[PDB]
RNA sequence: GCACAAGGGAGCUUGACUGCGAGACCUACAAGUCGAGCAGGGACGAAAGUCGGGCUUAGUGAUCCGGUGGUUCCGCAUGGA
RNA sequence: GAUAUUGAAUGUUGGUACAGCUUGUACAGGAUAGGUAGGAGCCUUGGAAACCGGAGCGCCAGCUUCGGUGGAGGCAUCGGUGGGAUACUACCCUGGCUGUAUUGACCUUCUAACCCACCGCCCUUAUCGGGCGGGGAGACAGUGUCAGGUGGGCAGUUUGACU
RNA sequence: AGGCCCAGGCGACUGUUUAGCAAAAACACAGGUCUCUGCGAAGCCGUAAGGCGAAGUAUAGGGGCUGACGCCUGCCCGGUG
RNA sequence: CGGGACCUAAGCCGAGGCCGAAAGGCGUAGGCGAUGGACAACAGGUUGAUAUUCCUGUACCACCUCCUCACCAUUUGAGCA
RNA sequence: AAGCAGAAGAUGCGGAGCCGCAGCGAAAGCGAGUCUGAAUAGGGCGCAUGAGUACGUGGUCGUAGACCCGAAACCAGGUGAUCUACCCAUGUCCAGGGUGAAGUUCAGGUAACACUGAAUGGAGGCCCGAACCCACGCACGUUGAAAAGUGCGGGGAUGAGGUGUGGGUAGGGGUGAAAUGCCAAUCGAACCUGGAGAUAGCUGGUUCUCUCCGAAAUAGCUUUAGGGCUAGCCUCAAGGUAAG
RNA sequence: GUGGAUCCUGAGUACGGCGGAACACGUGAAAUUCCGUCGGAAUCCGGGAGGACCAUCUCCCAAGGCUAAAUACUCCCUAGU
RNA sequence: GAGCUGUAAGCAAGCUUUGAUCCGGAGAUUUCCGAAUGGGGAAACCCACCACUCGUAAUGGAGUGGUAUCCAUAUCUGAAUUCAUAGGAUAUGAGAAGGCAGACCCGGGGAACUGAAACAUCUAAGUACCCGGAGGAAGAGAAAGCAAAUGCGAUUCCCUGAGUAGCGGCGAGCGAAACGGGAUCAGCCCAAACCAAGAGGCUUGCCUCUUGGGGUUGUAGGACACUC
């Protein structure tokens, strides 16, 4: 008979693979261990609402990020480090200094992780900084440093 | 012995042979003692396969 | 019983046909046998006339149930099957 | 022996939903011509000619293919053939292969059900059984259906008349 | 409250049997032999549970044939199991 | 005293329970079941019928105080099993 | 007819329904014609030579037991192990005498037990023989005393033994040291009640009188030969009527 | 009473293969129904029946349930034949 | 409304016009066994527990009531196993076992003799018998029916159809239906869809689970909207 698969069967299928079990060892096992449940109208409809609501659920959680996480982003933000003779930066802002930046003048709240520089970036001028805003989307911030004192 | 669900026990008839001799046979119940909650716990009792097949639980 | 050939032979042929059948023998019944003659086509023979198996008597057994061919037949409402 | 109870695999042989493509001459012929439409043009350093190995086919005519060296030319309407012209879209299943999921069967190993006339606990003063917990096998066996073989162990009968 | 002896047949012996015709050369017997059975033995009773085997475990338990003891059981596995 | 207010074997009955067209069969616990086990009376007479049952003597078995008595103990506390 | 009203009735209603008047052909179908057949032919079945219907008596027939008695046997449901066969639990009985095993002790004796002889020994499906059990040879009984005995003798008589009490094996079965033996005087399939008034091509019996007539023992067939059908022979009634 | 935007009208069942039974019907071409196995539908734009089966037509909505009346019998009672 | 205490003679003794015997209606009592029910049981027998009562100085003894099993409700417990269950204890229960009449009826088993001149299909016959249930009747019953016409409209039973069709070693034998005429006369509820309330599951905004409102049909009906 017809069941909503739990786990794995030849892979994770909580998704609700729909198959034909050889309804004997079907109920045995899969009651036994929980691995299914009934494909009845009932819990049928369960797991349809479920899949759903949490596709709808995560639909917007990219839709809302995705747009004002970019436009945002699309904005010039600088700051100010001390340089030497020659162009010698002193120092390098990371990804740090640079989620620090975001969190103290325009409150983004992105992750050290989302957004990450691993050049180092050691010029005093200006630079686009990509960031992971979505696995298929990228935006990029104009970061800026400038002598100070 | 019958099945609890249904009314289905042993019945009887005959078994024409060749020449049509007229032996009397008895026909049997397929069913099995298998665990199944009828009432509020199991059981173990006789129940019929056509019946036991997208019926009641076991 | 057959030499007037029913026995020998030579030619042409398939009447070793189809529907029948007045009237008779035998028979408890079933059944069996002879049959002039009518019609449709024929064969032989110029014609007449003969041919509905062997010179005559044994060489074969029913009903039911099955198979093949032909049917102005019937065909569980109607038309088919 | 088949089926329900009674399924999971590892490989395996057909068919499905996706996919991979190749087989084609009676002769005439430069040849290997199946046609019906679009057809005056196509591939060329994303490389000619030639060269060689392997895969395939075959009416043993030969063709094609792919692996690559060598490299600037090859092909085509048009000249003739004959029933029908060669560059791109397709089919007719004439011809052989590989991958994913089901699909059903064959032969392999596992365990879930089924058993327990194996035990420990409780029900329970119980050598019945029945719930739990371990072990043993285990898709077996037992059970219900259908079929085949054997079956005087058993049952109902028959075994003529004249003389 | 025993008749005995000589000689042979049958059965090793004691025992059991056709109440109500036959007490025996018949049956069984201890012995031999073949065969089945690895334990939920096999066989048996019963439609099934449930039981005999057996509170047994191949020197143990069932089935057939012959019947102590001395010598031997010779050939044929074509036919049927 | 023979048996029942004492026990138990074969065997039967048998809650629940296992089986099986029905009826019903098997069986756990439990209980029945002596032909067994344990148990306190014996000696002389009496009438026409009864008598180790009645009468006359000596006795025994189980149990309770209205009393009787001596013992211990009333919480390493007598006593019962 | 059922049915309705009606004294359990007669009667009234009730034409639902059945038979005949038209038959032939299997059927379509046709019609005093129809079928067969190619066919106005021939032949088969009918009219033209119309009389049936509903009741009652009587004869006969078929189905029910069907003329009366008579089986052996079969099936179903029940009763029986108080007789007998076996088994299980528990008790009880075997008066007396004889024999003498194994073993044990001692003596002899061998290097050593082997071996021999004496003393105790009381084993035996042992012997003789009472009670008890079984009946094997002969007589009487056989309308007996007795629906299986008595009289004399006979075998066993401490292990396969006899026996009391209680219990189990119930018939398509049980039991059986095994004879076709026992299972309540019955057993090659126990007894009781039903199917059942089983069936009988078989035997026996079948009840008042007179009168008219008056046979057969033959052919064919037959799972049939002692049975049954047809025909042959008999009788009754109506016709042809003078055919024999 | 009006509309067919949309929803329902009795599922492991109607049926089918296998082995039987009853319907007058004996597996015969065998409808219809009940049975024990396995397979298994539509569900109104639908389904069943009209003696195999198919199309048209005709009739009806199963797999839910109840229902007195005319009908059979008399052990017994009352009265009478 | 004047003889009666039976059959049944009596011998004896008593009741009755304040009204007997007798007849009918409704009641009380009803030893033991028996489904038998506290346990056992060789039917009419024996042995107990718990309460109340009689009596002894106590036991001993005696009178009344309750004390079987299955099943339904409820309450307390509730082991393997932690909750929980199986199971155990308690109160409610004109609940229920059994035959009956040797009959009628619904269903499950289910023969043989017999007939076919044997006999196996068949008949005997779903007969006898056995089993389980109730009723005065039971079963069936309002068309997924008959039927083929300007068509009837729940079942049941009677006469016809009819010993016709048909079945059958196509034998023996078996055996209808409908139309037609009669006896009676009654049609109804549930599920499904939709709606009101609540419960649990979170089927997380959806699902089924329970009472109620609902509608029941083939000219198709109902829900839904509306007219009533």
């Amino acid at each position: 008979m017809k069941v909503i698969f739990l786990q794995d069967v030849k892979g994770k299928g909580k998704k609700g693979e729909v198959k034909n079990v050889a309804d004997g060892y079907a109920h045995n096992f899969l009651i036994k261990k929980g691995l299914a449940v009934e494909a009845n109208a009932s819990n049928i409809s369960a797991l349809n609402g479920q899949k759903q609501k949490e596709k709808k659920e995560a639909i917007a959680e990219l839709e809302q990020a995705k747009s004002l996480k970019e436009t945002l982003e699309k904005l010039t933000v600088e700051l100010s480090a001390k340089s030497g003779e020659g162009g010698r930066l002193f120092g390098s802002v990371t990804s740090k200094q640079i989620t620090e930046q975001l969190q103290k003048d325009h409150n983004i709240k992105v992750d050290k992780r989302k957004l990450e520089l691993p050049d180092g970036i050691r010029a005093l001028g200006y630079t686009n900084v990509p960031v992971k805003l979505h696995p298929e989307v990228q935006a990029v911030l104009k970061v800026h440093v400038k002598e100070e004192a | 012995r019958k099945c609890v669900i249904t009314g289905k026990k042993t019945t009887a008839g005959n078994n024409r042979s060749h020449a049509m001799n007229a032996s009397k046979r008895t026909w049997g119940a397929n069913l099995q003692k298998v665990r199944i909650l009828v009432n509020g716990k199991p059981k173990k009792v006789y129940v019929s396969a056509r019946a036991l097949k997208s019926g009641k639980v076991e």
